[PDB]
């Protein structure tokens, strides 16, 4: 759940208090083998309206992936997850599929995962 | 603004499309489709045997007019007298049309 | 009525530019629709999408002598656009190693 | 006493070809067909 | 002796739809949208 | 009057041209207002109000 | 000051500059720009909790 991470509380009441989420990131410390790709989806599951295709990523590497091709702040368009109140009381979803099967060894050689969440205050 | 390839066209629809702006041009026509219909007109005359095909042809030369010189200004005569009546007649597009 | 023929703006200046005007208009229309056609070919690309169809045809009318072609170009253009707009989308990323 | 009256007669238009495709995306052709038809309405009301 | 004058009647305007919401930022949508208005009083200086 | 009528620029072609451009207007109108609601959404989100 | 460009926020604190990435050319003022060296006014560094 976002607001179970407690954010608006990393920083004084004031400053802003219109902090939105701008960008997340994902890492997953694991042991892959060479020639081999994870599999892996993040998700919004929230009910605040958002541009097409903005709600959810794929993740192919693990290594700080952005699930994009380039990473580019400055794009025309908005970046995926953007605009979500840090308040928010909706919740971010890591699927992993086929881990049953194909993808077992690599989550049995999973240690954690870890998020990186860049947002703004105004 | 007139090449070989559509001297060479049967389409005598689309040569006649061509030629219709500078021929209204050049006889103070009203407008393009009574030249194109003037010139349909004149290509089934076929003044001293020259048909549009042929007329284009001409003009695709780099002046090498031995005697058919006598059949363009033919065919210009042709054209400029069927102009001219129409023109004193007044009559509308669309009855030249049809 | 003689000050009139011998005016620099008489009846045959004003002949010659409207049939240049014309051939160059009727040239023109061509090379146009030819752009619109690639631009609605890449849109269809874009959208994986062959159905749709914007350019439908009869913009050269020949009620209004082919005049204000360029108006029904530029609204297929903009519904183009729109369409666009509305049913684009960013697309999920996934890289595969074989 | 004489009248006189406008007569019309039956119109035609023009037709579609298959199109081509060309190498460059959407938007950028978007805006050169944008252009030439801009060029292509002056010359309509020059002409008219 | 005669006389003639002009009629008006009651006219409605337009409405409003709920907007939908584009993929790009704001100032792009603002340039097209100025772009499109540019050719709509175009449009209505031709008309006039 | 019969030259006025035999005119280029006679009445029918100046009918046909006018409501044509009537139902261009018609269309474009609506096309750019959702073009300027859609623009208006961007901007209030863009503010948050 | 023009809003916000008075106050920039550290995370990392390894030659932090508080932005995504710092482009000299940007269209809009940079945190702090316009300030006059020889200013009597003061820089505060904050830690919080």
């Amino acid at each position: 759940r976002l607001s179970d991470l407690k954010i608006f509380s990393d920083y004084p009441e004031s400053l802003g208090n219109t902090r939105q989420l701008k960008q997340v990131s994902v890492t997953l410390p694991a042991l892959v083998g060479p020639y081999e790709d994870i599999r892996a989806v993040l998700n919004y599951g929230g009910s605040i309206v958002m541009p097409r295709g903005c709600s959810a990523i794929a993740l192919s590497h693990g290594v700080n992936d952005s699930g994009q091709f380039m990473l580019d702040f400055n794009d025309s368009r908005y970046l995926p997850f953007e605009g979500i109140s840090v308040n928010d009381s909706g919740s971010l979803t890591l699927s992993f599929p086929d881990a049953t099967d194909r993808q077992k060894a690599l989550l049995e050689s999973l240690s954690d995962i870890i998020l990186h969440i860049r947002y703004t205050i105004r | 603004s007139i090449s070989e390839d559509m001297a060479q066209s049967h389409n005598r629809e689309l040569q006649a499309e061509i030629l219709a702006p500078f021929i209204a041009a050049t006889l103070h026509l009203a407008s393009p489709d009574m030249a194109r219909y003037i010139l349909l007109w004149t290509d089934n005359l076929r003044p001293g045997g020259l048909d549009i095909a042929g007329f284009m042809t001409l003009v695709l030369k780099e002046s090498l007019n031995a005697n058919e010189t006598t059949q363009l200004v033919q065919f210009c005569h042709v054209m400029a007298q069927l102009s001219l009546s129409v023109q004193t007649l007044r009559l509308s597009e669309a009855e030249l049309s049809v | 009525l003689e000050l009139l023929q011998r005016k620099f703006t008489n009846k045959a200046l004003y002949s010659w530019m409207r049939g240049k005007l014309s051939a160059i208009y009727y040239q023109f229309f061509d090379l146009t629709q030819s752009f619109c056609l690639m631009a609605q070919e890449a849109l269809r690309r874009e959208l994986t999408d062959n159905g749709v169809t914007f350019i439908r045809g009869g913009a050269w009318n020949g009620t209004t002598a082919g005049l204000m072609a360029g108006e029904t170009l530029l609204l297929n253009l903009a519904e183009m656009e729109k369409v666009w707009l509305e049913r684009d989308e960013r697309a999920l990323e996934v890289t595969r190693t074989v | 006493a004489l009248l006189t009256s406008m007569v019309q007669a039956s119109q035609g238009g023009s037709a579609v070809l298959p199109g081509t495709l060309s190498l460059y995306r959407f938007p950028v052709m978007l805006e050169r067909t944008r252009n030439l038809v801009a060029q292509l309405t002056q010359f309509g009301t020059s002409l008219l």
